[PDB]
């Protein structure tokens, strides 16, 4: 790019040293020197907006980082996390759960297993639309009671139609650190890993 | 302006400067009318609409009156005769100058931090050069056809 | 590989006039004038990926951009309740009308899940735009209501000609939803919507 | 397709003893690219622009929870439920736009009683905000309610037209007939670019 | 846009009325100006958008300006606030001040200066690396004894080789809002004034 | 370039071959091109000043970074003991950049003498960023005394070395706009870069 206006100089000042007295050439200043320079100048000056342009976006990579720090995120996933807190009586709360319709099913179930495999509880959600759809499950099973602390299993089964459609199931995950890979910047959920911005169904 | 003879020039410049010996001059030691001396111990200068020139001093918080700077008004302004530098002589066919006080007598104002562009637009000047160019092309053409018109009268 | 498809253009119809002598040697320069034109584009189509890279950071950033708080957002639901606090006052979530034609005559009528009226608010003139008001959550005879939700229906007029109305209900949001076109308020109980369409952010 | 009836009925006086060169058409269609190019980035960066007011519309979520200096003479003094409690009044600002020496703001009740003088003294031109101190003219702690405040604005002897400036907290940001307006509850609706100041 | 193009078609009726009727100009040329002038349109328009860009990008700066409100700032200046809180046994402490050097300077010597221009001490560390740093000033005399509370100000010079260097001086201003003026979106400072977020070099 | 791409226009002008001059259908053409390079040196400016302006947006909306912690390059890890009674030995959090996966990573510290005081075995670590906390115990498994502690970590992958870049976590106090700008002001470590920075704790 900077070479258009090295190697035009060498091929002038060829013609300006090779000059016929008889046939001098005019058209070395004709056309060849306000349009010819200028055109070049067209191209190498946009070499600096392209650069420009990438400092920018260098810069705005960092904002990602500069924003705030993420409070939990909703990303596929099938475990959730149940407990109970320090306070006497408190009520056993979970990890919210979801699921990704590429289009609306007129049934969804979910199934809740525990650690062991055997499922603890069968919910109803009811009609959910195409999309990311996002709620908790209330820590009781099958019979009403308290579920034993720990980690639990949801598999949300919906279809439309009777025919069985693309569910991808989603947990909660909670943001705990602004990371860099060699792509970009990334969330970390800590025991989840690291996770990317475009992946991220829901923020909560 | 005084020029070098004690005559009169005049110039539309106004980015001043200041000399060795302080007097205010424009570009070349042309030493202003009347004769306006900027303080060694100056630290600002002001210009007002009426055109007197005040300086600041250390210490004294008052801009105190060093000079009074007046334009001069021709009544044909077409007939200047230019002698470069953007200063113009006074002529026989521009007529007498008149020397008065900025804003008043027709005058105009002094607008300080300022400098006045020329009054040349490109675009008109680039469609009256191809006008121009046309006009020179065919003049150019009818040299050449009366060279030829004489050239083969000889051969016969 | 452009570079070839005229490089070697003009060198085999160039390596061959030199033999002949048809010689220019002046328009010899044409090169330069053609790879500075399929350069002159080879920046514009690449500055079209950094600005869209621009663009997915402006998502990136507004995604980032996250706030717990409440929305206006088309409706008729009010809720109304009282706090875990004993001698609690009931508080209805704000609602509120929006119109493209300034009203003088508007009245807030309140039913009940029965669908009887348990207060009619006068809110009077209006000008153009979304108003947003508050429920005090009393009955026309200033008793406090049960808790619950309730139906609100405005109706504006100026004139003596009612005008369309869009009643409005408060809604807390709960998240950022990113689906098949970018990013919804996932408010909860109200679902999701666009930035646009919230009335008033609270 | 601007560029394409000119360039299809340029290819109609085609004057086949001098024509379009190879070069001219290539240089001709890809002159016509560099100019697709840029109206695809022109709008493109609209695109940006939209996003950009998404942003600045997010980031103003923020005023909520803080007060504007706006308009009018209001101010409201008020003391809190907790015993010891000391009166305190909402602030208040100027507008000016020439430099002035000598301001008076004469605060009276909701009577229109002249309850406090306060001179506020040399103000540049600009908005300037202040508080008043809750107390009256003599000294003793004012009722809480509404006061009005009249502020004069002289300098040399000479009265300078003075705005009068008070605080309004946001309450909400709306999404009215032109865009993002700040509602102030009591105050009512406003915009973004009157802001005097944020508190 | 119009701006140009009513201008740049004065250039084509120019052309079109003075060809030369023998050897007139071919069409060929012709959707080249007006492909040109497309581009210099385009490139006129794109200046006028990103300049709205720009002030779109000021304007959220002056909103993000809210964000650290309560806070100080370093922007040029030379007011120093120095005194202790109410607690006792509170050493005196001096409002960070720094110094913004356009290259870097082996020997910078910093002397501070009360209100009644006494000198309390001055600082030499070693040399002070081009860019902003700032540091915090213990509040101590040239003794040790603590400095009295008030107003100080810093006179920093920069020597390379006897060669003196151009700073910009801070300091520490608290921000008690953000005030629309005649310029721009300004940050009051209160004691300092009012100041735009541009010149704010280091923050605390 | 506008001006000097004029004179190379009133060179020809007042340069023309008197009886043989140039043709009249480029002038048009000419200035237009001219007019090109001038409106791209006008976009060029301002792109730079939507540059700085970028930057001091970063400095800016770091408050909230102040406030936190964060982790920066560096081999410095500070160990310290609370003052109350029964205080759990705290210790700053470190990482490691790892360009390619490794099987054996091994992270000594060591005093601020130089003396190795622990040495650690992490195991496989991909490729990216991998973040640890310092029990603060040194080999023999006792409390290490409260201070600054230096830390090297080496990851290779079957037998061959790969680039392994401890961290230093360090309180965050300012945010400067230096010669170039974004520089993270921390006391005791300086100024940091933000994109050098890892993450925000």
């Amino acid at each position: 790019a900077a070479d258009l206006q090295s190697s035009f100089l060498t091929l002038l000042v060829a013609q300006l040293k090779n000059q016929d007295p008889t046939n001098p050439l005019q058209n070395n200043e004709l056309t060849t020197q306000l349009a010819q320079i200028s055109t070049v100048s067209g191209i190498e000056k946009l070499n600096t907006t392209l650069g420009a342009i990438s400092g920018q976006i260098d810069n705005s990579q960092s904002l990602q980082a500069t924003t705030l720090i993420g409070h939990g995120v909703m990303v596929p996933g099938t475990t959730i996390l149940a407990g109970k807190g320090a306070e006497e009586g408190a009520v056993t709360s979970t990890t919210p759960f979801g699921v990704e319709l590429q289009q609306p099913a007129d049934k969804v179930t979910a199934t809740i297993t525990d650690k062991d495999g055997r499922v603890v509880r069968t919910l109803e959600i009811g009609e959910l639309r195409a999309g990311v759809h996002t709620f908790t499950w209330d820590g009781k099973q099958t019979d009403g009671t308290t579920v034993p602390n720990g980690s639990y299993n949801i598999a949300i089964t919906a279809s439309n139609g009777g025919t069985q459609l693309v569910a991808q199931p989603l947990q909660f995950a909670l943001v705990q650190g602004v990371t860099k890979g060699s792509n970009g910047n990334l969330l970390d959920l800590g025991t989840y890993g690291t996770t990317t911005l475009d992946e991220v169904r829901q923020i909560i | 302006v005084m020029l070098p003879d004690g005559t009169s020039a005049y110039t539309r410049d106004g980015s001043f400067q200041v000399d060795q010996n302080g007097q205010l001059v424009t570009a070349g030691g042309f030493q202003v009318q009347p004769a306006i001396t900027i303080p060694a111990n100056a630290l600002s200068i002001t210009i007002g609409r009426d055109g007197v020139v005040s300086v600041t001093q250390q210490g004294q918080a008052a801009p105190v009156q060093v000079g009074q700077l007046n334009l001069t008004t021709f009544m044909n302004d077409t007939g200047l005769e230019s002698i470069g530098e953007n200063l113009y002589i006074e002529t026989q066919s521009s007529g007498a100058p008149n020397e008065s006080t900025p804003g008043l007598n027709g005058a105009g104002l002094l607008y300080q931090g300022y400098v006045e562009t020329s009054n040349v637009n490109v675009a008109e000047e680039l469609v009256n050069m191809i006008q121009v160019q046309r006009a020179y092309e065919i003049n150019s053409k009818a040299v050449s056809t009366t060279d030829q018109m004489l050239q083969k009268l000889t051969q016969l």
